[PDB]
């Protein structure tokens, strides 16, 4: 009942999307606002090196299968920032609360999108290649930093890459239903 | 005899995620200047770049057209105010076109009393979106909320629509006149402009 699958794959989307929005301004105000961070979130992404759609036309261009396999290695791909992002915040003696909780909520929301996207992938495509390939995050030492600035821009990155990249799964979650589903006509 | 002061770009919105433009004004306390040159990087890239378009989003202005703009990517900018005399640069800007999203206003408003059998009558609402807005592919997805008010009532009453183009409103009072307006919002970004006012007189019969 792909119908289904897809309803809640976007409201899982766009929640996650939300909430690493508001996460990212929240840490901004209360750590980084006055100083150069911005100028060092340039080109930081782990998923980068994916060659994902950046504008409408290449979105089109990219046919079904791949272009969810591609949202797959996405969210695969941020299981572990996720993990250890939410396992640093939490063993802090004085932790940002709001923080951590948004952090907790996209951690197990990214698992029930992930597990949603793997019954549509089944449902659409059953005979794909079972393969698992997504980009490697490997950020752990900069976060753990004892430097504080560096510390601090390291998470900036961090929460900067989560809202750029949960906008864009979010995005790409909402042309595939209105592909696969409507025929492009939502 | 004085150079430039330093200008400022001081904002940039997209009103479909496929085009942008930016706007910036010129610094007071510097002399008039006979040129603005707009210039930036994006994220990921060396090369520099000018305005793509000086003209299409009037004065001060820089209009990035769709081979110009794509989302998740920053562009950094700067603009910079040249004379006779000297130049001055502004701060470097850093957009990304995925937050600064803001569509025009929804177009067609059109409100109507519509009055059943055995079924409470209703004020029936319809709307557009903007035009050059795709939400068939789901490329774009577009929010609406409906406000209306009679007549010196102090307060708005607000009716969060959805991604619906049509409404019904049940409770309205007998006979009063009703100032009804709608604005829309991408999924993630800035409510547009409230459309200008429809009126609408509630029958008596009601
Ligand atoms: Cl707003
Ligand atoms: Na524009
Ligand atoms: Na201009
Ligand atoms: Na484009």
């Amino acid at each position: 009942m792909l119908r289904d699958l897809f309803d809640r794959a976007v409201v899982l989307s766009h929640y996650i999307h939300n909430l690493s929005s508001e996460m990212f301004s929240e840490f901004d105000k209360r750590y980084t606002h006055g100083r150069g961070f911005i100028t060092k979130a340039i080109n930081s992404c782990h998923t980068s090196s994916l060659a994902t759609p950046e504008d409408k036309e290449q979105a089109q261009q990219m046919n079904q299968k791949d272009f969810l396999s591609l949202i797959v290695s996405i969210l695969r791909s941020w299981n572990e920032p996720l993990y250890h992002l939410v396992t640093e915040v939490r063993g802090m003696q004085e932790a940002p609360e709001a923080i951590l909780s948004k952090a907790v909520e996209i951690e197990e929301q990214t698992k029930r999108l992930l597990e949603r996207m793997e019954l549509i992938v089944s449902q659409v495509h059953p005979e794909t290649k079972e393969n698992e390939i997504y980009p490697v995050w490997s950020g752990l030492p900069s976060l753990q930093m004892a430097d504080e600035e560096s510390r601090l821009s390291a998470y900036y990155n961090l929460l900067h890459c989560l809202r750029r990249d949960s906008h864009k799964i979010d995005n790409y979650l909402k042309l595939l239903k209105c592909r696969i589903i409507h025929n492009n006509n939502c | 005899m004085l150079p430039p002061g330093k200008p400022e770009i001081f904002k940039c919105r997209s009103p479909n995620k496929e085009t942008f433009t930016c706007w910036w004004r010129p610094g007071t306390d510097g002399g008039l200047p006979t040129n603005y040159s707009l210039t930036y990087h994006r994220e990921g890239e060396t090369l520099m770049h000018e305005c793509p378009d000086y003209i299409t989003g009037g004065p001060n202005s820089c209009h990035f057209g769709k081979q110009y703009t794509s989302m998740w990517r920053t562009y950094i900018m700067m603009v910079n105010a040249t004379n006779q005399m000297g130049s001055s640069f502004s701060d470097e800007l850093y957009v990304d076109v995925t937050y600064i999203v803001q569509p025009d206003p929804p177009l067609e408003l059109a409100v109507e009393v519509k009055q059943p059998e055995d079924r409470k009558p209703y004020l029936w609402i319809k709307w557009s979106p903007p035009t050059l807005i795709d939400l068939k592919t789901g490329w774009f997805t577009l929010l609406y909320e409906i406000r209306l008010k009679p007549e010196k009532a102090a307060e708005w009453e607000i009716h969060f629509a959805g991604q619906q183009t049509e409404f019904k409103i049940l409770s309205l009072h007998p006979g009063q006149k009703y100032l009804v307006q709608v604005r829309c919002k991408p999924d993630h970004g800035y409510w547009s402009a409230w459309s200008p006012a429809t009126f609408i007189q509630i029958p008596s019969d009601f």
